[PDB]
């Protein structure tokens, strides 16, 4: 009799790469490499027509950002203004304390200013056609006996959080519209803690038209320790706080500007959520979460199954 | 539907033989593993062994390494569990459990994972290792607005027994306890049911225990004393 | 491989075996016959997932890190950051391209490995009464029927009770 | 040959808050891990697996999560129906393992209504005496029993058990049985079971007399 020993092989073989050799074909293989996305990210908080700044100064249209907790904050590249013209000297890095603190918890309270009026509205940053403002800051103006006395207010801080107060500056068109709205010319600012502080004059001149404005709003921001206490102080185009924002101790989270719209995925690229299956991957080297190791390979072709061997 | 049952099982002196079958019907193709995990009430679960394709399992847990033995007919479409040299211990509600595995692993359809889970249990079956079965006795637990009245179910084996209160009719504030085991190895649980004071004298409370080990069947009337 | 079995003295594989990795065809009185030897196919199959087990589904936790991407020119730490990631994604390309490497010679070497054992074993069992006919094939000097046969692939066959029959077939003019 | 050790042994939580439940392991464990939920009198269902992938077809409330040593189950809304016990297996080393079991309760803090039985006298003829203390209808399930016999503290003749949680009430109830000899019982007077519980500002004790009614 005869008796033969053998071993399978299939019509359908795969390439893999060995120590000795760079093309050697297998029964089965499986990929190592992660290259492709489905295009969305899987905590997101879409801020829709708010970018995460309109969103912390509590402009119209920004309401369901309230209270908001977020690992990733999903800005849109069609977010638009709807509110007075803006600008912020140090844009990008207000918004990285913002996004990376990954929370909107403000925290109201009474500010008890003197002689003056307070808020006031505008034309540009109508609510239901009615003039109104940031939700968040409050526009302080001269009284109607045409007084605005200088302002000095103090916050202590005996809390257990550093707290994030935004303020701004009005910067007015004219010498008009500055003692129309706040008597005194100059304006200014000064806004400081035990070890920090902020001064700002105020920058009269004609701007560009933007909602029927030629002025402008300068924002700053100051934080204040547990320990530590704010004192702001004005003769002029505050545009005061109406309380502060909390900060976590420990801040983890980020902003991902993008179009795309919005699962369950643990690991996160600005190109999408991909699949941990694979410990590797080829889509981004920006990866948040328990993500696959980047890598320059396209394919790694790990083989699963004896060499093929046909015929 | 991918439900298997459980046959077999019962009272066995210790140091005795016997299989317990598990029917696989269903969505399981049986090319995929299956298990057996037991419990004993009072004691949490423990996985027994599993099975896969053929002769690839062989794998038995520390407890019955040397005892217990899996079989599989997949012609039959059974799986079964030859338990031998049986001690006090073994006494569990020995389950059947489907097994499935990550689709990465389990390379050859029908050989074995060594990572598998548990997604469809089984209805099982009681096995009791011990020395004999005995009906219980029925004692009065008597009333003496509202009243509380019941049975207790005394020194019967094994578990488990039913108790109901007027044949079924009486049902809004029947509580039938758990049993607890006596030093004797005997079970004792109570029974008892809340009604009002004012229908002591017009209503009969009657329980109905069965005890179907023992095939036993007792009515007892509990009267205010 | 190494053992020189796979690719090797067996000069190819059996597209028709579809029930397992390595196994037995037989020519005897009775037929023509073929079967998956088991224990041999689930060895390589566990130590293909042992493999599998440490590669996949084990990824780690990464949250805060650097920028890796910038809008401006800033020159030193920009150059730094840059340097940092370009770095470490070399390294780990690296380790990637190695491991694949290592591991596919590796289970190119274990099965055929597994076809060596198989073949060895199978030679024991016959011990005097078959010869190796040098491509896989055992040249088996007695009467075999299908019980015969699969009593070698169970390995249940007494080589005593075939001997005498076996001797004097190999050993004469 | 691989214990797996969960934490706490039962945890008592409001409906609607999240219960996070614990499952150490000792070496490590990540591949496979597989979470189950029991409800008593009926098999164990698999809720999820591998480490955080759930179950087909089970709510989006039950979250797991875990790596190596330390794994996590955090039940978001909870219901009253989730009463059952919970379990976490591992791979491998050949040989599964099963958690102990971490029992979850689900109420208004009641103190049990306390009632007495003397042994019937059925059970008197037959040589045995039984007396019952039935704890009814308590929250929550912590409560002390203690027999005496004419004002004596009785040890090692008693046994007791509890209900399951009440899915009516979310009540408890204990019932705990003294036993003693014909001859033994008939020669004390006064039986009283005493009862510990938080709902109760000083323990009750119900107790009868032997041969009075």
């Amino acid at each position: 009799a005869t008796l033969c020993l053998g071993h399978h092989a299939v019509p359908n073989g795969t390439i893999v790469k060995t120590i000795t050799n760079d093309r050697i074909e297998v029964t089965n293989a499986t990929e190592l490499v992660q290259n492709s996305s489905i295009g969305e990210i899987c905590r997101l908080v879409d801020g829709q027509t708010c970018d995460i700044i309109n969103g912390a100064l509590g402009s119209p249209g920004c309401d369901h950002l309230n209270g908001a907790e977020w690992d990733v904050f999903i800005e849109r590249p069609n977010a638009v203004d709807t509110c007075y013209p803006f600008d912020v000297p140090e844009y990008q890095s207000l918004r990285s304390i913002l996004a990376n603190n990954g929370k909107f918890e403000f925290i109201a309270e009474e500010f008890q200013w003197n002689t003056v009026k307070q808020n006031g509205k505008s034309g540009a940053c109508k609510r239901a056609n009615v003039d109104d403002f940031f939700n968040r800051l409050n526009w302080l103006v001269k009284s109607d006996g045409n007084a605005y006395p200088l302002q000095n207010l103090t916050k202590i801080n005996n809390g257990d959080y550093a707290r994030l107060y935004i303020w701004g500056v009005h910067h007015p068109s004219t010498s008009t519209e500055q003692t129309n709205l706040y008597k005194n010319n100059p304006g200014g600012v000064t806004v400081s803690t035990k070890t920090s502080q902020t001064s700002v004059v105020p920058d009269i001149g004609s701007r560009p038209l933007v909602r029927e404005q030629s002025g402008r709003v300068s924002f700053y921001w100051t934080i204040v320790e547990p320990g530590d206490l704010i004192v702001f102080n004005t003769i002029g185009n505050l545009i005061a706080p109406r309380g502060h924002y909390k900060l976590n101790n420990q801040k983890k989270s980020t902003i991902l500007n993008t179009a795309i719209p919005i699962c369950k995925s643990e690991c996160i690229t600005p190109n999408g959520s991909i699949p941990n299956d694979k410990p590797f991957q080829n889509v981004n080297r920006i990866t948040y979460g328990a993500c696959p190791r980047y890598v320059k390979h396209s394919t790694l072709k790990l083989a699963t199954g004896m060499r093929n061997v046909p015929e | 539907e991918v439900q298997l049952l459980e046959s077999g099982g019962g009272l066995v002196q210790p140091g005795e033989s016997l299989r317990v079958s598990c029917a696989a019907s269903g969505f399981t193709f049986r090319d995929s593993a299956l298990s057996w995990v037991r419990q004993a009430p009072g004691k949490g679960l423990e996985w027994v062994s599993a099975i896969s394709g053929n002769g690839g399992a062989t794998y038995y847990a520390d407890t019955v390494k040397g005892r217990f033995t899996i079989s599989r007919d997949n012609s039959q479409t059974t799986l079964y569990l030859q338990m031998n040299s049986l001690r006090a211990d073994d006494t569990a509600t020995y389950y059947c459990a489907k097994d499935e595995s990550p689709p990465i692993y389990n390379l050859m359809p029908g050989y074995y994972s060594t990572y598998y889970y548990m997604d469809v249990w089984g209805k099982g079956t009681t096995v009791t290792v011990s020395s004999s079965t005995k009906g219980p006795s029925v004692f009065p637990l008597a009333p003496s607005g509202t009243a509380a009245l019941g049975c207790l179910v005394k020194d019967y084996f094994p578990e488990p027994v039913t108790v109901s209160w007027n044949s079924g009719a009486l049902t809004s504030g029947v509580h039938t306890f758990p049993a607890v085991l006596q030093s004797s190895g005997l079970y004792s649980l109570s029974s008892v049911v809340t009604v009002p004071s004012s229908s002591l004298g017009t209503q009969t409370y009657i329980c109905n225990v069965n005890h179907k080990p023992s095939n036993t069947k007792v009515d007892k009337r509990v009267e205010p004393k | 491989g190494i053992f020189g079995a796979i690719a090797g003295f067996i000069e190819n594989g059996w597209e028709g075996m579809v029930d397992g990795w390595y196994g037995f065809r037989h020519q005897n009185s009775e037929g023509r016959g073929q079967a998956a030897d088991l224990k041999s196919t689930q060895a390589a199959i566990d130590q293909i997932n042992g493999k599998l087990n440490r590669l996949i589904g084990k990824t780690n936790e990464k949250f805060h890190q650097i920028e890796k991407e910038f809008s401006e020119v800033e020159g030193r730490i920009q150059d730094l950051e840059k340097y940092v990631e370009d770095t470490k994604i070399d390294l780990w390309s690296y380790n990637a391209e190695l491991l694949v490497a290592l591991e596919n010679q590796h289970t190119i070497d274990l099965t055929d490995s597994e076809m060596n054992k198989l073949f060895e074993k199978t030679k024991k069992q016959l011990r005097e009464n078959a010869e190796d006919m040098g491509n896989g094939c055992f040249k088996i000097y007695h009467k075999c029927d299908n019980a015969c046969i699969g009593s070698i692939r169970n390995g249940t066959y007494d080589h005593n009770v075939y001997r005498d029959e076996a001797l004097n077939n190999r050993f004469q003019i | 040959e691989i214990v797996m050790t969960q934490s706490p042994v039962t945890l008592s939580v409001s409906p609607g808050e999240t219960a996070t439940l614990s499952c150490r392991a000792s070496q490590s464990v990540r591949s496979n891990l597989a979470w189950y939920q029991q409800k008593p009198g009926q098999a164990p269902r698999l809720l999820i697996y591998g480490a955080s992938t759930r179950a087909t077809d089970i709510p989006a409330r039950f979250s797991g999560s875990g790596s190596g040593t330390e794994f996590t189950l955090s039940i978001s809304s909870l219901q009253s129906d989730d009463f059952a016990v919970y379990y976490c297996q591992q791979y491998n080393h050949w040989l599964r393992t099963f958690g102990q079991g971490t029992k979850l309760e689900i109420r208004t803090v009641a103190a049990p209504s306390v009632f007495i039985f003397p042994p019937s006298d059925e059970q008197l003829k037959s040589g045995t005496a039984s007396v019952v203390c039935l704890l009814n209808n308590f929250y929550p399930r912590e409560a002390k029993v203690q027999w005496k016999v004419d004002n004596a503290l009785q040890s090692g003749n008693s046994q007791e058990s509890v209900t399951e949680q009440d899915s009516k009430d979310s009540t408890y109830s204990l019932s705990s049985t003294l036993t003693l000899s014909k001859a033994d019982y008939e020669k004390h007077k006064v039986y009283a079971c005493e009862v510990t519980h938080q709902g109760l500002s000083s323990p009750v004790t119900k107790s009868f007399n032997r041969g009075e009614c």
